[PDB]
């Protein structure tokens, strides 16, 4: 976490406090360190079917798309988008 | 530097292949008189002529 | 000829199947091509 | 932590997706992986291709690498120039797969067939088959060129 | 997950296609209709009603037919079973030994599951008047014999054998040989000393063949 303590200003290391409490201090220095602790580091197709998705939604519009996939004996795979949301879908 | 280099090469394909003939069963043999291949090629005719 | 498998003759089918496949192949598509190609003179003949 | 493999293989370097032929598209893949890429699903693996022919021997084997390594050395010769003919090609992959397993033309791979111990002990070693030849009391014979 | 695991299904069915078509080859009696089904009638069968497949109900057995009791005179019907848990050891080996010792025949085949133990290996290979063999459901998607380079190996009995020694006038073994745990030679069950014709196609005259004995 990189964190450092005044006067001798060497560094921090969390060690387990007895019975239940987990705290830090630097070492060789005597010193308690309180608080939460943080870091952070960094279309002309259309199809007749029933819409899925809900909010005042309902549609009956939809779009459909065909392509073969995976084996040849295994079947095809539809892609279905709506007008209104615009929502992907894949199903088999 | 490549004049250097192209002994090498030769040389070493050369010892692993350098026995080899052909009889008069037409099968292309070893100096084990073990058969590598029936048929040279396929047909038996050579590139020369 | 034509010798099929081990010691055997074949009979009026495999030659065009040729699954048997002794060597000499060579030898027979060399007439063959050679033939055709005094056909395909020939034939040209025909259409002039 | 952000380092694990989340899903695909531990192999592939990196991929990259090409035209193939004139209008055509298709992928081409850097890795050892072979036959797990070719199980995995969505591609077609009845016809493929692959590099370092040794590798084809562990899965195919035997012929299909004979094959291949005739295949491969055809190409590469065939484009910066010249002709090496096809009739000199195939009998030099054919006396190194003959014995079933793909070695040869290095000193650790030239003792596969040879038992003259003194052609060997020509093209490349100096100590050691002379004693274990005597070791062994091996015999051989007086038969090649060399 | 409905996805991944309807992945492993198809796998598995397309690994039931490999092992079928494997044992017409080898000269036993099957139809094109037993290697080939959609994917309806294999869920049917194998799948339950629940949507979760099973294991030990795909065992079967198939026998031989017309000249393959003919041209190999010693050979017969055989009996394949299916494995269970993806740890291997003894457990349903015994009884599938037993499966082999009452029931005969000649080589009991199993697929595995995931992983192979030398536990598994305590006695493999003895039957004494037969073997069984082993098979990794992994290795086994697609075969390798039908896919590009692979050409056609054709084996022959021991009439055709000496016959061809008999052309060329040579002494056994010393032909162009083939190993052993080859993925080819373990896929047709290869045993020592069997000579396989080898037919295949490269350009020059085009097609010729050549044989390869087996160590
Ligand atoms: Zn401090």
């Amino acid at each position: 976490m990189l964190s450092f303590c005044p006067s001798c200003n060497n560094m921090l290391l969390i060690t387990s406090g007895d019975s239940g409490v987990y705290t830090l201090a630097c070492r060789s220095c005597p010193y308690e360190f309180p608080i939460e602790g943080i870091e952070i580091y960094d279309n002309v197709d259309q199809t007749k079917t029933q819409c899925p998705n809900y909010d005042t939604c309902g549609g009956e519009s939809a779009y459909f798309f065909q392509l073969q996939i995976r084996s040849a004996d295994e079947p095809m795979t539809t892609f279905y988008k709506c007008v209104n949301c615009g929502h992907r879908w894949k199903e088999n | 530097v490549k004049t250097a280099e192209t002994g090498y090469m030769s040389r070493r394909l050369m010892k692993s292949l350098e026995d080899l003939s052909c009889q008069y069963d037409n099968t292309v043999r070893t100096s084990a008189n073990g058969i590598v291949q029936f048929t040279y090629g396929g047909d038996g005719l050579d590139p020369l002529e | 000829v034509r010798y099929d498998n081990s010691g055997c003759l074949v009979k009026r089918e495999d030659l065009n199947k040729a699954e048997y496949v002794d060597q000499y192949d060579a030898e027979r598509d060399f007439y063959h091509s050679l033939r055709e190609y005094i056909n395909g003179k020939a034939t040209a003949l025909a259409n002039l | 932590l952000p380092d694990v493999v989340v899903k695909g293989l531990p192999d592939i370097s990196r991929a990259v997706i090409n035209i193939r032929d004139d209008g055509k598209r298709e992928l081409l893949v850097e890795g050892y992986g072979l036959r797990d890429v070719m199980c995995t699903d969505g591609v077609i693996g009845s016809r493929t291709t692959t590099n370092h022919v040794l590798e084809v021997f562990s899965v195919l084997g035997i012929e299909a690498a004979r094959y291949s390594i005739i295949r491969e050395i055809n190409y590469t010769m065939s484009n910066h120039g010249m002709s090496v003919d096809p009739r000199h090609i195939q009998l030099l992959g054919d006396v190194m797969t003959y014995k079933g397993e793909v070695l040869g033309i290095t000193r650790f791979g030239l003792s596969k067939m040879r038992d003259s111990v003194l052609q060997l002990a020509s093209f490349e070693k100096t100590t050691d088959h002379l004693f274990d030849a005597a070791f062994y009391m091996k015999k051989d014979a007086v038969e090649g060129v060399s | 997950m409905d996805q991944e695991n309807e992945r492993n299904i198809s796998r598995l069915w397309r690994a039931f296609r490999t092992v079928k078509e494997m044992v017409k080859d080898r000269g036993y009696f099957i139809t094109q209709e037993e290697v080939e089904l959609p994917l309806e009638d294999f869920k049917a069968k194998y799948c339950d009603s629940m949507g979760r497949p099973q294991r030990k109900m795909m065992s079967f057995q198939a026998n031989p037919t017309e000249e393959s009791i003919s041209k190999f005179p010693d050979m017969g019907s055989l009996w394949v079973e299916f494995c269970d848990e993806p740890s291997v050891g003894v457990k349903t080996m015994k009884t599938f030994v037993i499966h082999i010792q009452e029931k005969n025949f000649q080589t009991g085949i199993f697929v595995y599951q995931n992983n192979i133990t030398p536990s598994a290996m305590k006695l493999v290979p003895s039957i004494p008047p037969a073997t069984i063999e082993t098979f990794n459901e992994a290795a086994l998607v697609v075969n390798i014999t039908h896919h590009e380079l692979v050409p056609k190996h054709i084996r022959l009995s021991s009439d055709e054998k000496r016959e061809l020694l008999k052309r060329y006038r040579l002494k056994e073994s010393q032909l162009p040989r083939i190993q052993r745990a080859d993925p080819v030679a373990l896929y047709l069950g290869l045993k020592r000393g069997e000579v396989v014709k080898i037919i295949r196609k490269s350009e020059t005259s085009g097609r010729y063949a050549s044989y390869r004995i087996c160590m």
